[PDB]
């Protein structure tokens, strides 16, 4: 699939579809995150609704009744409840999808600048200065949806990129551009893109108007690291083709953001679903909770019971109609009709209509009400609201709240979710002396595990650090007046540093510190540009945020980097400015892991080679003659300490070069740099020559700041039994740093790396996919005793307990490709990660994040949660049972394409734990209970059949048969599903182990459902046969002796017992008895009595005309009432008491501890993950 | 130029006890010291109530006689009723026997050979029946609860309307379907199967005192139904030229309906009693009542005119003479079941207290939590 894009050129004849319209149509630049299209909403939604089997049952009953009519009939009001419920559910789904539509619209109406005056032929040197200039040519403001393939786009600084475009020119001469790719990968660095060489000289709308070209490109292929194209133009001096190859280096993708660049001009190549981020995304599935599918199986069990009842009814009715000596031959004008089997058929289908209620029409509407209200109560949570973004936790999907109660695996994006995108220079070791005070939350958690009460310790240490910091700032001001000194952005807290920079540890330490900070201010690629608001302020524009942090600390301590001359840099030392002279700069490389600068020291002047790089890289290039070899070990100790605390570390080494040495190296480097034919390794060998000798002067340590409460939230979710795997699109080393800070990875913990490295390729096998297999099998056999085999996966599925062993898997994307390829190696990888308490998949694509979630989801049928920000987590998040997006200052596709969206990672715990537990419990108890309550009522119809020869008369008056599920028994079970809490939110966060029940799936089974069905069967027997046994002896149940024989009056007996038993049962299975739910339970019972009264008092109810007066005035009714409610509720209450007393569940024990005051010292809204948290007494 | 021009150019949720899910509530944790007293409370007084119910139920004395076999088993002379047909329950006299007698007086004038003549039944009661004596009739094995039967009547005709043929025949739900109109084309006034098959035996307006005929015990057919029923049953507005009697009421109305003889179903409490079909297979309907006088001990005679056939379907028809209870007739179920419930509650209280005194754990034990054990 190759697409040619013509700019300022007429399309060739073969490319037009015969009518001035090209064949190839390109998709609109609109984004779609909705579940349904406007034209596919109704078919898809009704099909989704009819993937519930009881809905097919209701539909079938109505259809069958209407064509045939037969017994009962009265069609019109039979089809109304189903149609109303389906319409109401469709309306709810449409409102949900409309929220998603609003977000899509906001994204699509983003502003761009598109070149005007040149007709886009594609969608309905190089520049010619000779062609007349058109003034109407300008870059006009437009929308993102207005962008089409072949448009020329101009992107301003900090403007998000609207489509996949090819860079033509940027405001920087030479055409360099920086992009922020935190959205497309996890990279914290800015990426350098380059414009095409031919179009660099174009920097106005007029020049781009006079230009013509066409690009032959491959099609969209969802590989973020590959692009292949060829731009072709005609030389204007000579008519001939000239071609320029386009790499991924010239391309800007839709997820990125232009940075440190005034403007960038390019031509659009892909739009909409053809962009790589949308190719990775997917199409936002319709998610059904797990309990909903299990509910389908429960409904089928109910169908089987109903079939058995209707079978018995039809057979018994036929057998009866075959009998003789019956009153029907005398008084009903009855004739024995042929084909007793077809009469049993008619009786079967009369019984089906009689026992309709067994499958209740109100079930799916009740579950939908409960889930919508649960989502609304999540959204109304104030502890889930982020004041800084002004963002509450917004549920996107309003039917999967109970999935949050069963989560076992959380897959997390490392960058932008776990971390806030802030780098702070924290510590520094100069000449074997460490400086910097820091107290993380990670250390607090470690020390809490250690035993120390870290509320008092941490708060006291923070006070100490703030006091030391203020001391440091005042001593800095007193040391010298610094023009760029701003104390509101100081992060280095070492009092000892500035107090040592004057005299403290001796003049050698004085000079060591001064020169270290000066070398930090010299060796870098940071650019200074004046702040727009404050003219005297400088903004320190850098490609790496760690470099910016280093230069910012160097500035604060009094070694400010100001400006940039034609040669060297002007550094303000203690307030006196001196410009330096930079001989050479050897750039940082992903291959070099090292940056270097060469400065001129005045005399015969000398050279100074300053080298900044990773600790091992620099340590390898060091002097044996000279280095104190004590500073060596001290610095190594400090850097190991820092890396354990989770800080990225660098070493810095200076070598003083004699003039002679530098002349020779300069000239050698000059030949190597002027040389063509892959000059890269030329510069590599020359820089390797110069850097092989170096004198280590110090090292640094920058922290990649996590979000607030991330180690606390992670330890809480681990106590709950949830395993957290970190899937990143960022380097391994950064993921390992983050893991240590997070507390996921500790010292004394084995790092099982699944490297496919050539040196160990020499050892394990021949080539990868043999060596990944070898490493997986070796670790599986060594550190555990099991190998990858179907029976081991089967046995692993059984245990959900948290892993033990202190191992952590570290796979990169290359190795993960092989480890996910084949089924057997997939088994081995899943088994090795099922153990191994920490898992870090680093340098991973969005497809691979989704693949890992799916591997854990399918094998080990289990509930998963994916959380992240960006377009990698879109694929990860859609292919997960619950997808959570983290919201930021700007719109995010992970937030749009998610189920819930929270402001901070830290809300996961409070939201996930509290809500999940409540929902899992609330739904569990609610769904058997529902089937229980209905069942009682309906089964009495069947029992009455024993006495009417299964003929098909109704025990109940018809208003009872609708108001039972509509008004008498709906609200108790609905408010149990919406408002029930087993313990409050404070205890749910204090005792996270209460969560494990949902992981084990103890709360909901089909075994519990069958037990509730058996209880409903028993209670239906009581509700029917206690009134029957009051009637049976002589049929006189009244004091006056007047008749109460009508079946509707026996039905009043039965119905009142059923309602009060049902509602008291629901109240007894409630943990919390609040005034609201209790008020509505009392109202439901009163409503049965009040309806009987109000309806009876009317002549409208013909045979039920005084059922209330006559029945509620009978002492017989009250006698049976009380004893039947006792016999209905007693077996279950006795079981519950015997269970609470001798085999109590953990929530029962915790509620007993709650009553004895174990949790009285905790405040009502208590966030244990909150940094600004009031100290709890014990 | 163009570049230069381009360069030139809250939600906090409401804090509230309801929305924050912090409503005022009690959290009931059930412990033995709160549950066992409840069990004993329920046991003790379900036993009070069951004992009182059984005590007041023993005082109910009743007479039941099935006379369906009177045409063939009874003779013209006074003869004891076979034991299978009667049941006497007098609590002061548990060893009564003293079988009742019956006599069949045939009526050859009547040509309904199935049921004809009069069954005279003599029974001796050793005790007095209160001042509110109920003479019911019982039917056995007559099914008034089948699907078509039980919906076979016109509510428009019950409510006094002169309902059309279509109103009567084609009404939704209930309608008098097989019996709405006769072969001539007149609407059956009480239409439907229920009214057609109305119980037919004629019961007397007294109990003849066989000893002293100077004081006979009187019975009424007034007050044998709820009075509010006269709000639902209305005297018809038909014209005797639009309506005909039901098919089985034609021995009652041999000429049909005419000016004076149309039944007033508002005043006819036997009709209103029949129009309430029995839910079950045994049907008891009040037919005579005496609210004034006690029925003193003595021998009484009841003469029933037999018009309703039951022996075709092996059915039974009888009389049931009672004074009753507040709970209705004599039925030991409610007392037996209150006693059973009290005893089961006490047994569960004792069993749980026994299991507690021996395997009773400690209540607020964070050591018995699943994770602190494992
Ligand atoms: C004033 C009311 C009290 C207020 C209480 C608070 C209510 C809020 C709580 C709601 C929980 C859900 C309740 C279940 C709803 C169905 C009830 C039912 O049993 O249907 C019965 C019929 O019902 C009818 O025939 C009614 C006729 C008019 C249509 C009314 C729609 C019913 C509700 C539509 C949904 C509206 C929900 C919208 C909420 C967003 C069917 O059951 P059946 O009779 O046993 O079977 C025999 C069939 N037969 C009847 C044909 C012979
Ligand atoms: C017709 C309305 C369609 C919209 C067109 C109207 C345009 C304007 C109308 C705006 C009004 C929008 C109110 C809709 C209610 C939910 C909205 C909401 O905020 O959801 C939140 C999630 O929280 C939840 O999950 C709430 C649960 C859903 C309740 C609605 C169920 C509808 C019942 C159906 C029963 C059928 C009854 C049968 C008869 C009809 C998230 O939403 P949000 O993205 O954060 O933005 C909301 C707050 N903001 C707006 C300030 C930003
Ligand atoms: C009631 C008498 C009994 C009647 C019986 C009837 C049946 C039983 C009914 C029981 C109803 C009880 C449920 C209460 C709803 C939760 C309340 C809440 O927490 O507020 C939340 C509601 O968020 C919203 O934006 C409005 C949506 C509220 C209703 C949506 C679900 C309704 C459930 C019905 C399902 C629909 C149909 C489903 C069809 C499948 C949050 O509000 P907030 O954040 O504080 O607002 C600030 C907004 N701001 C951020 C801009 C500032
Ligand atoms: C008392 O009620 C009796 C039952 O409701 C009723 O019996 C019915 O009497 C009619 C006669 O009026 C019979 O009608 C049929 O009789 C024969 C036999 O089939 C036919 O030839 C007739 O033409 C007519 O079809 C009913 O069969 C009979 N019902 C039963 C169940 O036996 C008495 O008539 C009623 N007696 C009085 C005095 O009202
Ligand atoms: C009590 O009832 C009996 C029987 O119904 C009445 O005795 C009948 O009286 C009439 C006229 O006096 C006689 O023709 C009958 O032969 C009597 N029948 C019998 C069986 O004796 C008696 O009159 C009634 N008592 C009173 C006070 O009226
Ligand atoms: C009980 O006594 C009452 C009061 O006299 C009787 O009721 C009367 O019955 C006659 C029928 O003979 C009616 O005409 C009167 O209208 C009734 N009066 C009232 C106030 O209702 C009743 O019949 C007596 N019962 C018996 C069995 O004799
Ligand atoms: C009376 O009934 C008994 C049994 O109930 C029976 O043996 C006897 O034959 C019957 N008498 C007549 C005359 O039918
Ligand atoms: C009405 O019919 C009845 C049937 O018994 C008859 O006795 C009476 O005489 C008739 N009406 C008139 C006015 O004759
Ligand atoms: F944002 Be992550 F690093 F994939
Ligand atoms: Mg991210």
């Amino acid at each position: 699939e190759l697409r040619t894009v013509y700019y300022n050129m007429p399309l060739p004849k073969d490319m037009i579809d015969e009518e001035g319209n090209p064949i190839m149509q390109y998709p609109r630049n609109k984004i779609r995150t909705t579940k349904y299209t406007p034209l596919t909403f109704l078919p898809k939604n009704i099909l989704f609704q009819f993937h519930n089997f009881a809905n097919v049952y209701f539909l079938v009953l109505i259809i069958l009744g209407a064509f045939q009519i037969f017994g009962v009939t009265n069609p019109g009001l039979s089809a109304v409840p189903l149609v109303v419920i389906v319409i109401i559910t469709a309306i709810k789904d449409a409102i949900e999808d409309s929220r998603r539509t609003v977000l899509d619209l906001e994204v699509n109406n983003t502003k761009t600048h598109i070149l005007e005056g040149v007709e886009n032929e594609n969608v309905s040197n190089i520049v010619d200065r000779s062609l007349p200039p058109r003034t109407d040519c300008k870059f006009a403001k437009n929308y993102w949806k207005g962008v089409k393939v072949g448009d020329i786009v101009r992107i301003h600084n900090n403007d998000e990129i609207p489509a996949d475009i090819i860079l033509l020119s940027t405001s920087d001469t030479d055409g360099a551009c920086y992009v922020e790719t935190k959205n497309l990968d996890g990279e914290t660095n800015l990426k350098v893109r380059q414009s095409l060489k031919c179009t660099n000289t174009i920097r106005t709308s007029k020049d781009i108007a006079r230009t013509k070209f066409w690009i032959e490109s491959e099609g969209p292929h969802s590989n973020l690291y590959t692009y292949q194209g060829n731009m072709k133009w005609r030389n204007l001096a000579d008519g001939e083709i000239r071609n320029e190859p386009i790499t991924i280096n010239n391309v800007l993708l839709r997820g990125c953001t232009l940075r440190n660049t005034k403007w960038a001009m390019g031509v659009v190549m892909f739009t909409g679903g053809d962009t790589k981020i949308m190719l990775n995304s997917g199409i936002t599935p319709t998610k059904k909770s797990r309990i909903s599918r299990e509910l389908n199986f429960s409904v089928v069990i109910n169908f089987v019971l109903l079939f058995i009842l209707c079978f018995v009814s039809g057979i018994a009715n036929g057998v009866y109609y075959d009998k003789k000596g019956r009153s029907r031959f005398s008084y009903e004008f009855g004739t024995i009709a042929g084909s007793a089997a077809t009469n049993g058929f008619v009786s079967f289908w009369v019984a089906v209509i009689l026992y309709q209620s067994l499958v209740p029409i109100s079930l799916y509407i009740s579950v939908e009400i409960i889930k919508t209200a649960q989502a609304a109560f999540i959204y109304g949570d104030v502890l889930l609201y982020n004041a800084k973004l002004d963002y509450p936790c917004t549920p996107k999907s309003w039917n999967i709240s109970d999935d949050l109660g069963q989560v076992e695996y959380i897959f997390s994006d490392k960058t932008g979710t776990l971390t806030q995108n802030v780098m702070e220079f924290k510590k520094c070791t100069i000449n074997g002396v460490s400086y910097g005070r820091a107290y993380t939350e990670a250390l607090a958690g470690l020390r809490k595990r250690q035993g120390i009460d870290v509320e008092t310790e941490g708060r006291r240490e923070k006070a100490e650090i703030a006091k030391d910091r203020d001391t440091m700032i005042d001593e800095l001001r007193a040391l010298s007046g610094n023009s760029q000194f701003y104390p509101e952005e100081v992060t280095f807290v070492s009092k000892e540093f500035v107090r040592d920079l004057k005299g403290a540890s001796g003049e050698v330490q004085q000079r060591c510190c001064e020169h270290f900070m000066l070398a930090l201010a010299l060796c870098h690629s940071v650019l200074v540009e004046a702040n727009p608001d404050n003219p005297k302020k400088l903004d320190l524009k850098a490609q790496s945020p760690d470099e910016a942090a280093l230069v910012a600390t160097a500035r604060d301590v009094g070694f400010s980097f100001v400006g940039k001359t034609k040669k060297g840099l002007i550094i303000e030392m203690q307030g006196i400015q001196k410009e330096f002279e930079i001989l050479n700069i050897l750039e940082f490389n992903s291959s070099r892991k090292r940056m270097s600068c060469i400065v001129k020291i005045p005399g015969e002047p000398r050279a100074l080679l300053i080298c900044k790089g990773a600790d091992s890289i620099i340590y390898s290039r060091l002097s044996r003659q000279s280095n104190s070899e004590a500073i060596l070990e001290k610095t190594a100790l400090h850097l190991e300490q820092y890396a354990t605390e989770g800080l990225r570390t660098l070493c810095i080494a200076q070598r003083e070069l004699s003039w002679s040495e530098y002349e020779k190296w300069n000239e050698k480097y000059d030949i190597a740099a002027a040389s063509l034919a892959n000059r890269e390794d030329e510069l590599e060998v020359v820089a390797d020559s110069i850097e092989r000798e170096l004198i280590l002067l110090g090292g640094t340590a920058i922290e990649d700041r996590l979000q607030d409460g991330v180690p606390d939230c992670i330890e809480l979710l681990a106590e709950a039994g949830i395993k957290l795997w970190v899937l990143t699109g960022d380097k391994v080393e950064t993921a390992i740093n983050i893991g240590f800070s997070c507390n996921l990875l500790n010292n004394e913990m084995e790092l099982l790396v699944i490297k496919t490295t050539g040196d160990d390729v020499k050892e394990f096998g021949s080539e990868p996919s043999e060596i990944v297999d070898a490493l997986l099998s070796k670790y599986l056999k060594e550190y555990f005793n099991l190998t990858g085999s179907e029976e081991e996966i089967f046995e692993a599925k059984k245990d959900h307990e948290f892993p033990k062993g202190n191992y952590a898997i570290v796979i990169d994307g290359d190795a993960l490709k092989l480890a996910l390829y084949g089924e057997d190696i997939r088994r081995k990888f899943l088994l090795l990660c099922k153990n191994c308490r920490a898992v870090l998949c680093c340098r991973v694509s969005p497809s691979q994040k989704a693949a890992v979630v799916k591997l854990v989801k399918d094998s080990l049928d289990v509930m998963t949660l994916a959380i992240g920000d960006g377009s990698n987590d879109v694929a990860m998040i859609q292919s997960a049972d619950v997808g959570i997006g983290i919201a930021g200052e700007e719109g995010r596709q992970a937030v749009m394409c998610s189920d819930y969206a929270i402001g901070q990672f830290r809300y996961l715990a409070r939201l996930v734990l509290v809500h999940g537990r409540w929902s899992y419990k609330r739904l569990a108890e609610m769904i058997p209970e529902f089937f229980y309550k209905n069942m009682i009522f309906a089964l009495a119809l069947f029992w009455y059949g024993i006495y009417n020869d299964f003929d098909g008369s109704y025990l109940y008056e018809y208003t009872y048969m609708m108001f039972y599920n509509l008004a008498f028994t709906s609200l108790p079970v609905i408010f149990l599903g919406i408002l029930d809490q087993d313990v409050n939110d404070t205890i749910s966060l204090v005792v996270p182990q209460l969560y494990r029940v949902g992981i084990l799936r103890k709360e909901w089974n089909q075994r519990k459902f069958l037990w509730y069905m058996l209880d409903g069967l028993y209670q239906s027997i009581i509700c029917f046969f206690f009134p029957y046994l009051v009637y049976h002896k002589n049929m006189i149940v009244t004091s006056n002796g007047l008749g109460l024989d009508h079946r509707y009056f026996v039905g009043v007996y039965v119905t009142t017992i059923a309602v009060i038993s049902c509602n008291t049962y629901v109240l007894l299975h409630q943990y919390r008895w609040d005034w609201f739910s209790g008020l509505f339970i009392a109202l439901s019972c009163l409503v049965v009595f009040a309806w009987t009264g109000i309806w009876s008092s009317a002549i409208a109810s013909r045979e039920f005309f005084k059922a209330a007066a006559r029945i509620y005035g009978a002492p017989s009714f009250w006698a049976v009432f009380f004893v039947a409610v006792l016999f209905c509720l007693l077996p279950r209450f006795t079981y519950d008491s015997f269970q609470k007393f001798f085999y109590p569940t953990d929530v029962e024990i915790v509620r007993e501890m709650w009553q004895h005051g174990h949790f009285d010292h905790y405040p009502p809204g208590y966030d244990p993950t909150d940094p600004n948290r009031p100290k709890v007494t014990k | 130029s163009e570049f230069e021009e381009d360069e030139v150019k809250n939600r906090r949720p409401k804090e509230d006890a309801f929305t924050q899910q912090r409503l005022a509530a009690i959290n009931p944790v059930l412990t033995p010291r709160t549950v066992l007293p409840l069990y004993l409370l329920i046991a003790v007084v379900f036993v009070i109530v069951g004992g009182c119910i059984l005590a007041q139920n023993s005082k109910v004395d009743e007479v039941t006689i099935y006379y369906q076999d009177c045409m063939t088993n009874a003779t013209s002379s006074w003869s004891d009723i076979p034991s299978e047909h009667w049941q006497f329950v007098f609590h002061k006299y548990k060893t009564y026997n003293t079988a009742p007698q019956w006599r069949f007086v045939d009526d050859e004038s009547d040509d309904f050979t199935k049921q004809r003549g009069t069954c005279q039944i003599r029974f001796t009661t050793p005790s007095d029946m209160k001042n509110n004596v109920y003479l019911n009739y019982v039917l056995e094995k007559f099914a008034a609860n089948h699907r078509r039967y039980v919906l076979s009547f016109s509510e428009d005709q019950i409510r006094g309307e002169d309902a059309s043929y279509e109103t009567v025949h084609d009404a939704t739900g209930i309608n008098c379907k097989p019996l709405s109109k006769n072969a001539d084309g007149k609407i059956y006034y009480p239409c439907g199967l229920i009214a057609n098959s109305m119980f037919n035996d004629t019961f007397p307006l007294q109990l003849t005192n066989v000893g002293d005929t100077s004081n006979n015990y009187s019975l009424t057919n007034k007050g044998i139904n709820w009075e509010s029923d006269k709000k639902r049953y209305k005297k018809t507005k038909y014209n005797y030229t639009q309506i005909a009697p039901p098919p089985y009421w034609e021995k009652m109305y041999p000429d049909g309906y005419n000016e004076t003889n149309i039944p007033d179903i508002q005043d006819w409490e036997e009709f209103q009693n029949w129009m309430r079909p029995g839910a079950f297979d045994k049907i008891t309907k009040l037919i005579r009542i005496n609210k004034n006088d006690t029925l003193p001990a003595g021998e009484y005679q009841l003469d029933i005119g037999l018009h309703w056939p039951v022996l075709e379907f092996n059915g039974k028809k009888g009389i049931y003479l009672t004074h009753g209870s507040h709970l209705g007739g004599r039925n030991p179920f409610l007392g037996i079941v209150y006693l059973i419930g009290g005893c089961i509650c006490a047994a569960m209280a004792l069993i749980l207290l026994t299991f507690w005194l021996f395997g009773g754990r400690k209540i607020a034990d964070a050591s018995s939590l699943s994770w602190n054990m494992k």
